[PDB]
Formats: structure tokens, C-alpha cells, sequence
């Protein structure tokens, strides 16, 4: 390393965690969602910032101010639309970034998975709170439902809720909080991210066949750096095309009306990416037991590594283990549309049915599927 | 590399010490100490004090010279003419 | 000879690090209950007739 | 430090120069009288045929008994301390760590005989490999964390020393010290009935095989009389062993090990050997 | 000191003296017979009146004919009514019973 | 490293950058200000946070809201007082942390010094903006002076100012900005800090005699960890004793009056730690040339390493090089009190005198002082 400029400030040797990080040869495009999360994250914080400079947190002000942006501020309309739609284009990435996780059995990495779980669990909190900030009608009641739901806890419930509200209801001081949180909190996600990426550098990436790739490696600079850029580009359209021609399409909530606590909207739902979770809840008639499922919905992702039941990592070689997996996809997709429907006996029964199936696939079938095929191949 | 192994080379240097229990938290704190403070207070004080002294004078002098000017108008020009 | 209060104490408590931890908790427990009560009187004894606690007796329950 | 026991056998060099046979004759005169002296023997001899030819000088040249006060002896202090002779030339770095222990005649002298069998000992050249039972002979053989080490046990009149002696390369010295204090501390709490046996057996083995041959027997008889009195409790040893039980060990070693002040002495390239207040903080688990 | 410190930062977020100036004492008022209407909101709007602060619903529960005394109202109210009522949700069918109308 | 728990998560080997970091033996208490900056920094962000939850940024609201904290919020009065006074106890540390820098010649470390310079330069910006937020009288005019001063730039000046203001003057949108900045910006300081500490781990600390300490080193865990805690403790009193008995002492600005653009206060000054800089400015009659000095005031700290003129690092062994240095202390101390005085002729002349002396000491005398003593000792 003679006059290699990579040593001289030390910090650049830390920057050879990228450039020479060896990688597998064969990598499907499905591994591009590594980057496209990050860039969807950065593009927030900036566009997340220049909204803050004109926003104001007050029960009296807030809604007026958001009016004030789209009308009077030069280029003020693009930003608000990049930010909001920049949320949805964030999840649609995020889920895929889990999907690759299972179907190739990347969860075998035991630590990096977990930090994965938390890192999800935080976002769902952030992308919630902000959704209150506009203080519109669907924000007000959609605030009461989610929080007041938490009263289910047997004893400390009644106090613990009133604590967060800072009062009896969702009036001012409940707003001001949810600004100061939704502001800071992404930075922490950025903090964890540079941890969540760390452990990965020890074992390198997995690769589609589920085989130790040792004999075949490639420099990271000339090759995958382009492919991410190419990946980075297709996002923009998918972001622009949506945000530019059809603003309100995925902006499915129709309600800009200033919140009136007296009135109630006939139908009330979160925005789309939440629905299925909220759909789980309606199933259980028993209130307390109902909440647990919703909490237990995601956490099961942490228990999956205990269920690795077979002798080969991938699902690309297991037809059965592949067969079921897709049914789980439609099963979720079902839940989405279910919750987006009124609670009327043709729907009611259905959600109750799809609920059990969901767990039954993950928690029983899939761990069994691997057992048979071991027996088949004579393993 | 690793910090402690390779630091430097030293030869034939012997060290002795006691448990912290065997010995005391104050081996003649006041008696042995109070002289030690003095002999090491004076070594600096020659080098330290004088500049601050200059400041305080300026400060006092400054206020007085300031005071006479403003407070007494009939000083240089008295009220006759 | 009998062991000095410490020589007992060390063998009974500070040896097992559990107890050595536990004793600390109960210690601060009783501590704050007595300690805080004393601090008021000392302060309160300083100001007499300057607080409703004394003053309120003139008008309280008429 | 500070007792007649704290000194070299041969003494500092300067005395060797100045020493005149006046002191010798004095030293001769003082310490060679009986009861101090003891005769012994083993072999084709029986007893009688010795005792007649024990008899006449020395009946004898005396070998006297008067006083020489009594007996110049007095308990000694235990100073938890450290010493480092730091010399960076030499290839390897010795260490010895020790904690003070009881004297010759005492019940606890047996329990501790067994412990230092259990921790066992390893050396460069054994045919053991990585499959050995001694938890320090498995680990330190794996990576050769230390070239060799043995545990020693020495018991004086009123006092005894417990500790090990290990050689290892300088980059490696830390990792011994930790993995060592693992052993002593897992004994004083987590020890177990089964592992006791492999310790217990070996002692029966070595004790007996130590008695082969004329001289090793006789040599023993000599010190014993001065030590325990006449007692040569051979079969009794076994009877004293079956004393040893799980609760026996963990009540014994809880005394001398857990939360004490060690004595460290080392010889360069010591440099990485941790500063003292680490070791003292490594004797007592916080339950980690 | 830790315990005090910790409660302090947390006791701040707990509540505020201002919202604590709510919890109606008033109540008091008013309507007549039917109305309803009869709401306000005010996160509460003792009672008091007397006593009361029990409940029937939100927005001038306000009592069950104030145990036949006053209420607002005093059950029936205008379409549909105060307690039974119904006046449940949009607007049927179970009214404000319960049974005793309490 | 057999079953040493320090490897197993990798992140803990990164955490042996503390515990076994070797250090010199002899270290004066003057090196405790390494930590006490950090803790004064953390203690901000928290206490800096729980203010945000009840603060509101509006021209109409803001001042009312700060009223609302000290009055109505349980334990609301301590926090505001910890935060503000937690600023002053931050600088009084910070300067010392530079002072140790010169007088032992630590600046010989060439990179770590520079990152030191920036890391200062940022704080002075933050601890400014926040000082606007209360929107009191001394905040309003103290805002106009500092910013409008920047118009001195020959051409782009007139626009560049109006840009930041977002208008012709300091009305609303100028406020909302300075909230969203003063909120985020400390996190960046925390970002740099973990860089500024990095390079240090390569060369280890310096030590009072100015000698390579190699032969004598000590574990960092049992020893200095206590000493910092002891150091960490004495702060609290010095913080508490001030914030508790005598709130407004160092709170020298007396002005809570709601800002009226029409009125003007008779005397106008920044809070104390700024003054000397602001005192430099009044000296120069020429406006443009005046501003440069103020900018050139600090930056000279970067040029000091070029001036290392002697063969031995410390100033503990150079009486001359020590003699002057103290005069510089009073020289600063002079400037402080000078700016805190009206601009009558007894003061006027003085500041002009102390100004030149200041540079003359740093920029001429001190680099000369080392030259003579080399010649003296026969070097
Ligand atoms: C992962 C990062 C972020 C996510 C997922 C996120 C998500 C959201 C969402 C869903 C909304 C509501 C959308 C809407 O009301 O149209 C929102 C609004 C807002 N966000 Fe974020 N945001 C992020 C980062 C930030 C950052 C870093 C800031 C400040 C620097 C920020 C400031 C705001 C503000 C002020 C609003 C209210 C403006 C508005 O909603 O119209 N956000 N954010
Ligand atoms: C904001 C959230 C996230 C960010 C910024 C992020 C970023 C990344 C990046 C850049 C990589 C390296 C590229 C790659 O391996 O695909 C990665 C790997 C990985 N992440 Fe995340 N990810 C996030 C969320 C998650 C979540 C929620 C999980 C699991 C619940 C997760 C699990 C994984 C796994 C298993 C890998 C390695 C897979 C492999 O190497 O084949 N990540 N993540
Ligand atoms: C190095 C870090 C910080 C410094 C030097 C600093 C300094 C200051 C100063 C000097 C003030 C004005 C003091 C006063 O008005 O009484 C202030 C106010 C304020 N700071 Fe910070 N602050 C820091 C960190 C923070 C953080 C991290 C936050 C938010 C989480 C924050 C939020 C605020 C708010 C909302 C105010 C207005 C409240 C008030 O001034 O009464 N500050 N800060
Ligand atoms: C928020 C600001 C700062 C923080 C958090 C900080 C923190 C630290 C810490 C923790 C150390 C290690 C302990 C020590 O060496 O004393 C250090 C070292 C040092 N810092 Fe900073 N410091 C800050 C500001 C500065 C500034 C403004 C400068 C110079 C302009 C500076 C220059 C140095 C130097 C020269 C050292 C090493 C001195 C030595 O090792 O003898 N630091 N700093
Ligand atoms: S700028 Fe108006 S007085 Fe200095």
C-alpha cells in the first residue's frame, strides 16, 4: 500500500467497507432493494426538512399552514407531494426487502435478522405519527382509535393512555408532542441502519442458490455500483410518474376537512399499507385478546429462525416449500382488501377465515413442509 | 496493531506495589500535604500574578477616568459661561 | 473476643454480591422515608408564621 | 516481606564473601542438637538390629537438650502485593500467581490437594491433544495460549501457598489470566459430584505410586516425624479421602479463593500482564 | 436522587394544570324538554348541579331525567329523544337502555 | 480470547476503543474536560428535548408559550433553567478545553486539531440561533444586528441577507427557520464528535511534560473511569448551585419584554461568552474591514500549527513562552469587559489598543519567543 490514498486519512479505510467488499457473482435484481431503501430514506430527510421550515405546530395554526404551503410558497406544492408519496414508495420497497429475506432463506443470519425486525418496527411508528400532523379529519379520529385502543391493559391501562395524551383527549398538547417526535425519530433509524449494515460485512451477502459462494467473488466498485444507480433511476419515475400526473391516487384518504370532534366520518381507515394489520383486529370479538394478535402479528417474524426445518437454505429448490409461500402472498393481499371493506356479514366471516389461515401457514405448514422433503430425497 | 503488546522495549526495570487494602486512603494527608501545596504554589505565582494585576489597575483607573468625564458636567466647563 | 461490627457485617452481607446489591436497595428505601421528613422541619423551623401551614390557621374552616 | 521466611536460601551474595567460620560453629552449635534431629531408614533393616547400632554415638555426642530459647519461630504476615522484573529481551514471559493457605497439620490440607488435581496441568509435549479432560488442558492446548503450566502446592509449618506457574508468549498473557480465573471461580460455586471423582482417583493413584522404591519411602518418613509427628497414616489416607464431597470442596475453596488478595510475581516480557486492580477485580464473580 | 430526577422529567409529560382546570363543576345548562342538541364537548362538558358526573353518554347525558328531576330534556327529548332515545348510532336500535335508564 | 465476551457481537470490540485504550500515567485534572464536554452535550439534548414538546414556533404564540412553561407545567421551571444555564456551563468547559490545547502544545496533532476548529465553529452557531427562539426584546434586535451586519459583502451582500430573512425583516418566517435549525443541528455536532475522537485513538493522548510516554501506560477502565465520574460530579453542583439558588445571575440579559420593532433598548449586547468577539468589531471604524477581523478572529487558531517555532513541545518548560501566554489571558478577559461597556472615549481608545496587542501576541511575539530559547540552550 505505497502512496495508496486509501490509508492516509484513516476514515477512508473505513470507506473500503464498500468499494472492495467482495460480493457473489450471480445476484438477481431483487437484491437492489438494499440501496433503494437508503435513498428513499435520504430523500425523505431533506424533503422532510424543507417542509418543517414552513410548518407550524398548533391546534389553531397547523391546518392553515399546510394550506399556506400548497398555495403561496414557490415550488411549495412539489415538496409536500414528494414527502407524502415518498412514504408509500418507501414501504413498497420495504416489504420486498423482507420478501427476499424469506424466500431465499437469508434469515439464517441470526443477528442481522433481528436488528432487521426492530428497524422495521420503528418505521411503522414514525410513518404513523407524521400522519397525524396535518390535523385533518382522518388524522383526528384515526388518532383516537389507535391510541385509545391501548387502554386494553388490565390495570395501568387507564392511566398509561391519559399520560400520552397529556389530558383527557386529543387536544393541543397531544399534537405538539407528535411533531417533536416525528421530527427527531428518523435520525435514530439512520443510527441503527449503520449498525444493521455492520454485522453483514462479516459474513458477506447470501446468494440466490443458497450455496456458500466462497470460490466466486467480485469487486463491488465497477459492477454493482452501476446496477444500483440503474436501480436508483427507475425509482424516480415510479416516484415522479405518481407524484406528478396523479397526485391523489395513492393518496387514498379523501379528507382535508378541519377536524371537528363532534362530527364523525362514516368510514374510517388508516392509509393503505397499514390496513391488513388493522384488519386482523376486527376479527377478534374479545377486546384484550384482540390487541395481542396485532402485537403478535409482526413479532412472529423474530421466531422464524427457530423454524428452519430442512437441510438446504433456499426455497428455490423446494417446490412444496415454494408452493405454500405464494398462498401466503395472496393471503396478505386478501387481508388488505378485507379491512378496506365495511363490517357486513359477507365480509365478516371471510376475515375470520383468512386470519387463522395466515398463522396456520407460517406456524404449522411451512415448518412441516421441510420435514417431508428431507424424507423424500433420502437425506 | 494491538495496543499493549508491541508498545516499546524496556529492560531491567523492576516495580513493587501493595494491595489497596494493606495501605491507607490518606498517608498523612494534612501533615505531609500542606507544605507540598506551598512550595508548588510559589513556583508559578511569580509567573502568573503580574499580568492580572495590570488588568485590575486598568479596570479601576478606567472607571474613575470614565466617571469624571460624564458625571461632572461643570468640571472642565463650569456653569459660568 | 467477638468480631467487630464490620467483621460480622462483611461476612453476612458484603460477601454475597446479591445481598451486597439487595442491602443497597432497602437502604435507600428507608433512607428517603426518614431523610426527607427531617429536611422539612429544619427548613420549616426556619420560617415560622411565614407560611400558611402556620398562617392558614388564622383563616381555615373560617 | 518482613519475616525470616521471606529470604533466599543461599542469601545475598555479599554474605557469602564475609561469612566466617565463627558463625558456622555457632550455627553448628545451636541447631544440630536433638530433639531437632531425626534418624530414619527403610530396607532389609528391621528395627532391633538398628536400635542397638543406633545406640552409642549417637547416644550420644549430644545432640543435647538445653534451650536455645524456644523456638525462634513465630507466625508470618501475608502481604498482597506485586512485583515485575520487566525485561524485553527474552523470548518468553513467566508468571506466578498465588494465594496463602494453611499449614501442614490441618483438615483442609486434603480438600485442596484434590482441587489442584481437577484443574490439572498441561505442557507442550503431551500426547493429550485437544481431547483432554482438564478444562485448562483442553483450551490452552487448542490455541497454545500458554506453552506449559503446572499448579504447585506448598505448605510450611503454619502457612502454605496455592497458585500456578505458566509460561506463554507476550501477546497471549492476558488470555491466560482470564481463563485461569474462570477455573477457580467455577469451582467455588458451580462444582459437581461427577468431576470430583476423576480428581479423587488420581490422588489415590499418585499417593501410592509415590511409595515405590526404597528412598522415596524413607524420605517421606523423615519429614513426617518432624511434621505430623509419628503418623504414617497410609490406609487412613483413603479413609480421609472419602470425606471429600461436593459440599466439602465448595465450603473449603470458598474460604481461600473467593474475594482475596493475590500475590503476583512476574519476569519479563511481562508488559501485557494486566495492572493489579484488574486481578483483584477478577477474583470475585459479580455472577457474570 | 435518581428516583426524584426520573419522576421529574416524566411528571412533566404527565399532565398540565390547565387541562386540569377542566373537569366540569358547572354543568349546568340547559335545554328545556326536547331540544337535543344539548351537547357542547369540552372533553367533559360535577355536573354540579348535583352531584353528579356519573354518565349516560357524552354531550348532555346529562342524567336520567335527572332522576326524574330536570335533566335538560328529562327524557323524552326531540327526535329521537334522550334516554331511549336511540340515539344509539345512526340512530338505532338499542337506545340508552340498559334497563333502569340510570 | 477464549470465550471472552468482547468478541462475540463485533460491536463490543469497537467498544474496546475505550476500556483498554492505553493512556499516560501522569495526567492533570485539566484533561477531565475531555469528558465534561460530552456530558454537558448529552444533558442538553434530553433537556433540550422536553422543552420542545411544549414549545411552539409562531410570532403570535412563541412568547406566550414560554410563559406557559414556567407557570403551568409540573416541574416546568427546572428544565428551562437547566437548558439555558446548561449552555453557559457548556462554554466555560469548552474554552478550557482549548486552553489545555495550547499550553501543552497538543496542537502538534495536526488533523485532530483542525476538526477541533470546525467543531467549535459550529457550536457558536447553534448556541446563537436558539437564543433567538424566546422572541424577547433582546432576541429581536440582537437578531437584526448580527445578520444585517453581513450585508458588508460588496455585491451579493444585499441579496444574500434578504434570502435568509425570507423577506425584508425579521418577521415570521425568519423565526420558524431558526427553530428547525436549532433543533436538528446539535445532532451533526454529535456526528462530528465521533469523528473528532477517532484520529485520536491512533496516536493516543499527549501528556503534561510533552514527552513521548511510550514506556509508561495504564488501562483506562479501573483508573480514569472513576476520575471522570468524580469530574462528572463536580459539574452538577456547579450546574445546580447556579441554576437553583441564583437563576438569573449568569442570565445577565434582563429583557423579557415582548419584542416591539418600534422601541429600541438603550443598551444591546449578546450574552456574555460572545462579547469579546463583538468587542473586536466596534474597534474598526471601516465597516467591511471590520467584519473580516471578526471572521479572522477565530480562524487564526487553524494557523497556529505552522508557528511551532521550537524544539520542545510543552510550554511547561519555557518560562518566556509561558510568560507571554498569561498576558494573552488577561488580554481576552479585558476584551470581555470592554465590549460590555458603552462607547465613550475612555473605553473607545482602550479597545483599539487591546485589539492590536491581541494579534501581536499570537502572531508575532510567541513565534519569536521560541526562537530565542533555542539559541539560549545552545540547541
Ligand atoms: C423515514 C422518514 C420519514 C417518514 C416515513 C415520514 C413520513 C411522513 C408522513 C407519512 C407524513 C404525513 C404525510 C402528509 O401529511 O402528507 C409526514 C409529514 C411530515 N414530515 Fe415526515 N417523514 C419522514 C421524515 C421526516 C423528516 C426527517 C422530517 C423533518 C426534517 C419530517 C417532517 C415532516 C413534517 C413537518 C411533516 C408535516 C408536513 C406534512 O405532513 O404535510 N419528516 N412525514
Ligand atoms: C430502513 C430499513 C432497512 C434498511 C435501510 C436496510 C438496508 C439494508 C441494506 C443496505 C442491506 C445490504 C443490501 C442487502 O443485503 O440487501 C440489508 C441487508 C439485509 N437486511 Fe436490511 N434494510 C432495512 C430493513 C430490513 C428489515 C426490516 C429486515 C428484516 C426484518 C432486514 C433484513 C435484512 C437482511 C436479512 C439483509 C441481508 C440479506 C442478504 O444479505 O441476502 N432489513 N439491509
Ligand atoms: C449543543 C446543544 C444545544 C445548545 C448549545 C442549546 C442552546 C440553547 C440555548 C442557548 C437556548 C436559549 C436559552 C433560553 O432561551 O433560555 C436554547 C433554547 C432551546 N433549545 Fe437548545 N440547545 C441545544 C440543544 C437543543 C436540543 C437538542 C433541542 C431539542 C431537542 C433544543 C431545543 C431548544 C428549544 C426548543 C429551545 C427554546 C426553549 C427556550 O429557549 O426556552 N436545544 N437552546
Ligand atoms: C463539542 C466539542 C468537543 C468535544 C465533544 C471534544 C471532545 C474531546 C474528547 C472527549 C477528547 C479526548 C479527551 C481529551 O483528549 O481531552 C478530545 C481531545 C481533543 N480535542 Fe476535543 N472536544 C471538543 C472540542 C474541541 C475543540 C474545539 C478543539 C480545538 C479547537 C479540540 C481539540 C482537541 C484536542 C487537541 C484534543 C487532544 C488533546 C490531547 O490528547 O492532549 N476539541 N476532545
Ligand atoms: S449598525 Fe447601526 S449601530 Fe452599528
Amino acid at each position: 500500500m505505497t502512496n495508496i490514498r486509501k490509508s492516509h486519512p484513516l476514515m477512508k479505510i473505513v470507506n473500503n467497507a464498500f468499494i472492495d467488499l467482495p460480493a457473489p457473482s450471480n445476484i438477481s435484481s431483487w437484491w437492489n432493494f438494499g440501496s433503494l431503501l437508503g435513498i428513499c430514506l435520504i430523500l425523505q430527510i431533506l424533503t422532510g426538512l424543507f417542509l418543517a421550515m414552513h410548518y407550524t405546530s398548533d391546534t389553531t395554526t397547523a391546518f392553515s399552514s399546510v394550506t399556506h404551503i400548497c398555495r403561496d410558497v414557490n415550488y411549495g406544492w412539489i415538496i409536500r407531494y414528494m414527502h407524502a408519496n415518498g412514504a408509500s414508495m418507501f414501504f413498497i420497497c420495504l416489504y420486498m426487502h423482507v420478501g427476499r429475506g424469506l424466500y431465499y432463506g437469508s434469515y439464517t443470519f441470526l443477528e442481522t435478522w433481528n436488528i432487521g425486525v426492530i428497524l422495521l418496527l420503528t418505521v411503522m411508528a414514525t410513518a404513523f405519527m407524521g400522519y397525524v400532523l396535518p390535523w385533518g379529519q382522518m388524522s383526528f379520529w384515526g388518532a383516537t382509535v389507535i391510541t385509545n385502543l391501548l387502554s386494553a391493559i388490565p390495570y395501568i391501562g387507564t392511566n398509561l393512555v391519559e399520560w400520552i395524551w397529556g389530558g383527557f383527549s386529543v387536544d393541543k398538547a397531544t399534537l405538539t408532542r407528535f411533531f417533536a417526535f416525528h421530527f427527531i425519530l428518523p435520525f435514530i433509524i439512520m443510527a441503527i441502519a449503520m449498525v444493521h449494515l455492520l454485522f453483514l460485512h462479516e459474513t458477506g451477502s447470501n446468494n440466490p442458490t443458497g450455496i456458500s459462494s466462497d470460490v466466486d467473488k467480485i469487486p463491488f466498485h465497477p459492477y454493482y455500483t452501476i446496477k444500483d444507480i440503474l436501480g436508483a433511476l427507475l425509482l424516480i419515475l415510479a416516484l415522479m410518474l405518481l407524484v406528478l400526473f396523479a397526485p391523489d391516487l395513492l393518496g387514498d384518504p379523501d379528507n382535508y376537512t378541519p377536524a371537528n370532534p363532534l362530527n364523525t366520518p362514516p368510514h374510517i381507515k388508516p392509509e393503505w399499507y397499514f390496513l391488513f394489520a388493522y384488519a386482523i383486529l376486527r376479527s377478534i370479538p374479545n377486546k384484550l385478546g384482540g390487541v395481542l394478535a396485532l402485537a403478535f402479528s409482526i413479532l412472529i417474524l423474530a421466531l422464524i429462525p427457530l423454524l428452519h426445518t430442512s437441510k438446504q437454505r433456499s426455497m428455490m429448490f423446494r417446490p412444496l416449500s415454494q408452493c405454500l409461500f405464494w398462498a401466503l402472498v395472496a393471503d396478505l393481499l386478501t387481508l388488505t382488501w378485507i379491512g378496506g371493506q365495511p363490517v357486513e356479514h359477507p365480509y365478516i366471516t371471510i376475515g375470520q377465515l383468512a386470519s387463522v389461515l395466515y398463522f396456520l401457514l407460517i406456524l404449522v405448514l411451512m415448518p412441516t413442509a421441510g420435514t417431508i422433503e428431507n424424507k423424500l430425497l433420502k437425506w | 496493531g494491538r495496543q499493549f503488546g508491541h508498545l516499546t522495549r524496556v529492560r531491567h526495570v523492576i516495580t513493587y506495589s501493595l494491595s489497596p487494602f494493606e495501605q491507607r486512603a490518606f498517608p498523612h494527608y494534612f501533615s505531609k500535604g500542606i507544605p507540598n501545596v506551598l512550595r508548588r504554589t510559589r513556583a508559578c505565582i511569580l509567573r502568573v500574578a503580574p499580568p492580572f494585576v495590570a488588568f485590575y489597575l486598568v479596570y479601576t483607573w478606567g472607571t474613575q477616568e470614565f466617571e469624571k468625564s460624564k458625571r461632572k458636567n461643570p468640571a472642565a466647563y463650569e456653569n459660568d459661561r | 473476643v467477638a468480631p467487630t461490627l464490620t467483621a460480622r457485617l462483611y461476612s453476612l452481607l458484603f460477601r454475597r454480591t446479591s445481598t451486597f446489591a439487595l442491602t443497597i436497595v432497602v437502604g435507600a428505601l428507608f433512607f428517603e422515608r426518614a431523610f426527607d421528613q427531617g429536611a422539612d422541619a429544619i427548613y420549616e423551623h426556619i420560617n415560622e408564621g411565614k407560611l400558611w401551614k402556620h398562617i392558614k390557621h388564622k383563616y381555615e374552616n373560617k | 516481606q518482613g519475616t525470616p521466611l521471606a529470604q533466599s536460601v543461599e542469601g545475598p551474595s555479599e554474605n557469602v564473601r564475609k561469612l566466617s567460620r565463627a558463625d558456622l560453629t555457632e550455627y553448628l552449635s545451636r541447631h544440630y542438637k536433638a530433639p531437632r534431629m531425626v534418624l530414619a531408614a527403610a530396607g532389609g533393616l528391621e528395627h532391633r538390629q538398628l536400635l542397638d547400632l543406633a545406640q552409642k554415638h549417637f547416644s550420644g555426642l549430644s545432640g543435647t537438650y538445653d534451650e536455645d530459647a524456644v523456638p525462634t519461630l513465630s507466625p508470618c504476615r501475608f502481604t498482597g502485593s506485586q512485583i515485575c522484573h520487566r525485561e524485553d529481551g527474552l523470548p518468553l514471559a513467566h508468571v506466578a500467581i498465588a494465594v496463602e493457605g494453611p499449614g501442614w497439620a490441618h483438615p483442609d490440607n486434603v480438600a485442596l490437594q484434590v482441587a489442584n488435581a481437577i484443574i490439572g496441568h498441561y505442557d507442550c509435549t503431551y500426547g493429550g491433544g485437544a481431547h483432554l479432560s482438564s478444562p485448562l488442558a483442553s483450551i490452552a492446548a487448542t490455541n497454545k495460549l500458554c506453552q506449559s503450566f503446572q499448579t504447585f502446592n506448598i505448605c510450611y509449618a503454619d502457612t502454605g501457598l496455592l497458585g500456578a506457574h505458566f509460561v506463554c508468549d507476550h501477546m497471549s498473557i492476558d488470555d491466560m489470566m482470564f481463563v485461569l480465573q474462570g477455573q477457580w471461580m467455577r469451582l467455588c460455586t458451580s462444582a459437581t459430584e461427577s468431576e470430583v471423582l476423576r480428581g479423587k482417583n488420581l490422588l489415590r493413584n499418585a499417593l501410592v505410586s509415590h511409595l515405590d522404591g526404597t528412598t522415596p519411602v524413607c524420605e517421606d518418613i523423615g519429614r513426617s516425624l518432624l511434621t505430623y509427628g509419628r503418623r504414617i497414616p497410609l490406609a487412613e489416607w483413603e479413609s480421609r479421602i472419602a470425606e471429600v464431597d461436593a459440599r466439602v470442596v465448595r465450603e473449603v475453596c470458598s474460604k481461600y479463593f473467593y474475594d482475596q488478595c493475590p500475590a503476583v510475581a512476574g519476569f519479563g516480557p511481562i508488559e501485557q500482564l494486566p495492572d493489579y486492580n484488574r486481578i483483584r477485580s477478577g477474583m470475585f464473580w459479580l455472577r457474570f | 436522587a435518581a428516583k426524584n430526577v426520573v419522576s421529574q422529567f416524566v411528571s412533566s409529560m404527565s399532565a398540565s394544570a390547565d387541562v386540569l382546570a377542566m373537569s366540569k363543576i358547572e354543568i349546568k345548562l340547559s335545554d328545556i324538554p326536547e331540544g337535543k342538541n344539548m351537547a357542547f364537548k369540552w372533553r367533559g362538558k360535577d355536573q354540579e348541579a348535583a352531584v353528579e358526573v356519573s354518565q349516560l353518554r357524552d354531550p348532555q347525558h346529562d342524567l336520567e331525567r335527572v332522576k326524574k328531576p330536570e335533566w335538560v330534556i328529562l327524557i323524552g327529548v326531540c327526535t329521537h329523544l334522550g334516554c331511549v332515545p336511540i340515539a344509539n348510532a345512526g340512530d338505532f336500535g338499542g337506545y340508552y337502555c340498559p334497563c333502569h335508564g340510570s
